[PDB]
RNA sequence: ACGGGGAAUCAGGGUUCGAUUCCGGAGAGGGAGCCUGAGAAACGGCUACCACAUCCAAGGAAGGCAGCAGGCGCGCAAAUUACCCACUCCCGACCCGGGGAGGUAGUGACGAAAAAUAACAAUACAGGACUCUUUCGAGGCCCUGUAAUUGGAAUGAGUCCACUUUAAAUCCUUUAACGAGGAUCCAUUGGAGGGCAAGUCUGGUGCCAGCAGCCGCGGUAAUUCCAGCUCCAAUAGCGUAUAUUAAAGUUGCUGCAGUUAAAAAGCUCGUAGUUGGAUCU
């Protein structure tokens, strides 16, 4: 059945980004998927979204600016502290000067720089490059 | 499958004493010297790329 | 002796390798 | 030149009646200085005589400049036999060794081990 | 239960592959330019600056403030330019990853004393170390590998017992002048 | 696929330590059957008895008789076949004698020609077959 | 299989090893039982049995090297029956005695560090020519070169002397005498078809002898065997056997595969196990 609708909606996110479409319908929506399009919307990969407001669970329609290579999750979420962030970005990202691991902190969801910054730690969701 | 000729070719073959040839060079001397035959002097080169030991 | 040719009739021989190593020696020599 | 000496690292050491100091020897020509020679340069330096002056662990630096060792000059000569060694007193002819090698103590011990009473003198 | 030490390591790599065309040209230039004797001195060089460019890395992936990062990067710049290795206005842990192997390979005594003009050339210089007619300050210096550091290379002379800068004539002067 | 579970690490290592087993090299090295087999006894040589000369005929496309000798181990007494390496170096080993034998360079594998030996002599009567080959030493007369 | 600190290797992740000098444990031929003592189930203490073994005048007595040396045996596999308590410390009634703990040497290519086996010049010649000229040539205007050419310089390997070292010269260092031209004061170990650096040169053998980790070479020009010459790789070191690490993304957590190459259970149910949709500032 469908366990982890953050994969979902990623998946979702990079199958239409590599057909080009302009447009893409995530569904359900979830807090940590808000949080996640934030992260992504902030630095400039998205653009704005809208949040189809059903009475059982929300739908997201996601604008696509052609910028985003990759998005993906990380299951399970492993527990990432700040020494292991440098593994974790060597692991994951295409390059040192651009794309983000988004973590979830007590200070909330964000890139690993802002967690940097931040001095935390966190589990690992997903990134995007 | 008979073990009698055991040091057949090495036996019968003709002996020849070694030549009395110079000393060769030691440690830094000797790698001066492939230093210089290699990278300093192209003297035996015809232009064609051939080997060090080339005899044709 | 020409390596070029050598090769375009000994590289089915016993002498493919030696044939081989002489023609790419002539190509780039350094 | 001539042999030239330096005291590096000087003190007073009145717990054991002596000056202890670390030496340094110019002989930029010569092979290593006699450590008799040493002390009578100390001798005069220190206005004393060079019976109460042990130096020893005289090192010399590679190339052939000087030599670093360590000297002690003592108050009197009873404190020196008294504050001192028994190698270096021997060194100056202050002090004899036992003849004995440690096997023929060892076995003569054990031999004794073996008898009981004034016995224990007629072994050996 | 002893009282000695049995702490060492080796001090060079022996390359993966033993029959690399190119890699051996480049060594053997280096061999023949620097007066080395064998391919290990290429070889410990190597991994000396193998050695440092790995600190450097390291030390790079640290914050730019974090106190260990400041601390090792700065002594490990002053260290690189005490010997002379890197220059003083280049001390960013970034110009680390730009140093050769040639640049550890002229701080050597046998070739600085070429370069000072105390030979005629690099070999000569090779063998005047050894022969104990170099000195370093006030030191005789024995050993071709030694590194000399900024400081030291203004006193570099010919020994006070040399021959050749102290005034002392050899075994076969001697024996020529006897024979006359 | 495979499971992905933060709870997870029993399986995975269960079921890894389980497929070790499917690797042939592993399982030679720590089933302990093929150390038993071994006739050196996971030693890299082993001393033996020369009992007598063979001659093993090579493999198909070749044509030679390889020179060998069976030999019984000193330490269990088993009996294997060593073969004599260089040309003329048979008129080196006499019977009942004693060798030093190495294996062949493919961990107990045949080399080449020859069929089922996987030895190699390496000196006999305690001077090495190579010093005897190029005549630095004698055999002991 | 003694455990750990730790070791080898390793991009990241790991994989192997740890008898071994530090800490903890255990044993003193195998078991067992004790005396004394603060502390022992002690073994350079005792008692007995078992195994082995010693002296015996056959009545008895006496054993315990997995302490340091040394011997036998085992094996692929490992040093002297040396000197000393001077250092480090420990023990004692003790400033003083003792310590095969420990130190010091002997054997030592386990291993690790530094580092010789030549440098320079004149003289054929070679070439270029970040030098001058109607090709030409002057090429000391720089750099090579089996030249056993010649020439003087340098020096330590070695032998030796006095120091110094040290408990005792037991080396290293220091001074001095002698000490290089084939500087005979003579560098080797593996290779030359490919993988893989470097000869289808010459002589011999002729599917023989042998080589060859793998592919392969050898049945009359053998680029591969046996040799000569030459060449190259590392170099006071190099080859071989075995175990192991990387290579191995061929054990895959990172990170593999399952239509046909090895492989999805015949099918469904189902308990542990694993995973589990939105939502609460």
């Amino acid at each position: 059945v469908r366990m982890n609708v953050l994969a979902d909606a990623l998946k979702s996110i990079n199958n239409a980004e590599k057909r080009g479409k302009r447009q893409v319908l995530i569904r359900p929506c979830s807090k940590v998927i808000v949080r996640f399009l934030t992260v992504m919307m902030k630095h400039g990969y998205i653009g704005e979204f809208e949040i189809i407001d059903d009475h059982r669970a929300g739908k997201i329609v996601v604008n696509l600016t052609g910028r985003l290579n990759k998005c993906g999750v990380i299951s399970p979420r492993f527990d990432v502290q700040l020494k292991d962030l440098e593994k974790w970005q060597n692991n994951l990202l295409p390059s040192r000067q651009f794309g983000f691991i988004v973590l979830t902190t007590s200070a909330g969801i964000m890139d690993h720089e802002e967690a940097r910054r931040k001095h935390t730690g966190g589990k690992i969701l997903g990134f995007f490059f | 499958g008979s073990l009698a000729r055991a040091g057949k070719v090495r036996g019968q073959t003709p002996k020849v004493a070694k030549q009395e040839k110079k000393k060769k060079k030691t440690g830094r001397a000797k790698r001066r010297m492939q230093y210089n035959r290699r990278f300093v002097n192209v003297v035996p080169t015809f232009g064609k790329k051939k080997g060090p030991n080339a005899n044709s | 002796t020409d390596p070029f040719e050598d090769f375009e009739f000994n590289c089915n021989t016993k002498y493919s390798g030696g044939v081989t190593r002489n023609l790419m020696r002539e190509l780039n020599g350094g | 030149d001539t042999v030239t000496i330096r005291t590096r690292k000087f003190m007073t050491n009145r717990l054991l009646q002596r000056k202890q100091m670390v030496i340094d020897v110019l002989h930029p020509g010569k092979a290593t200085v006699p450590k008799t020679e040493i002390r009578e340069k100390l001798a005069k330096m220190y206005k004393t005589t060079p019976d109460v002056i042990f130096v020893f662990g005289f090192r010399t630096h590679f190339g052939g400049g000087k030599t670093t060792g360590f000297g002690m000059i003592y108050d009197s000569l009873d404190y020196a036999k008294k504050n001192e060694p028994k190698h270096r007193l021997a060194r100056h002819g202050l002090y004899e060794k036992k003849k004995t090698s440690r096997k023929q103590r060892k076995e003569r011990k054990n031999r004794m081990k073996k008898v009981r009473g004034t016995a224990k003198a007629n072994v050996g | 239960p002893v009282a000695r030490s049995w702490v060492c390591r080796k001090t060079y790599v022996t390359p993966r592959r033993p029959f690399e065309k190119s890699r051996l040209d480049q060594e053997l230039k280096l061999i023949g330019e620097y007066g080395l004797r064998n391919k290990r001195e290429v070889w410990r060089v190597k991994f000396t600056l193998a050695k440092i460019r790995k600190a450097a890395r390291e030390l790079l992936t640290l914050d730019e403030k974090d106190p260990r990062r400041l601390f090792e990067g700065n002594a490990l710049l002053r260290r690189l330019v005490r010997i002379g290795v890197l220059d003083e206005g280049k001390m960013k842990l970034d110009y680390i990853l730009g140093l050769k192997i040639e640049d550890f390979l002229e701080r050597r005594l046998q070739t600085q004393v070429f370069k000072l003009g105390l030979a005629k050339s690099i070999h000569h210089a090779r063998v005047l170390i050894r022969q104990r007619h170099i000195r370093v300050r006030k030191q005789v210096v024995n050993i071709p590998s030694f590194i000399v550091r900024l400081d030291s290379q203004k006193h570099i002379d010919f020994s006070l017992r040399s021959p050749y800068g102290g005034g002392r004539p050899g075994r076969v002067k001697r024996k020529n002048a006897k024979k006359g | 696929g495979k499971c992905r579970g933060l709870r997870t690490a029993r399986k995975l290592r269960s079921h890894r330590r389980d497929q070790k087993w499917h690797d042939k090299q592993y399982k030679k090295a720590h089933l302990g059957t093929a150390l038993k087999a071994n006739p050196f006894g996971g030693a890299s040589h082993a001393k033996g008895i020369v009992l007598e000369k063979v001659g093993v005929e090579a493999k198909q496309p070749n044509s030679a008789i390889r020179k060998c000798v069976r030999v019984q181990l000193i330490k269990n007494g088993k009996k294997i076949t060593a073969f004599v390496p260089n040309d003329g170096c048979l008129n080196f080993i006499e019977e009942n004698d004693e060798v030093l034998v190495a294996g062949f360079g493919r961990k107990g594998h045949a080399v080449g020609d020859i069929p089922g030996v996987r030895f190699k002599v390496v000196k006999v009567a305690n001077v090495s077959l190579l010093a005897l080959y190029k005549g630095k030493k004698e055999r002991p007369r």
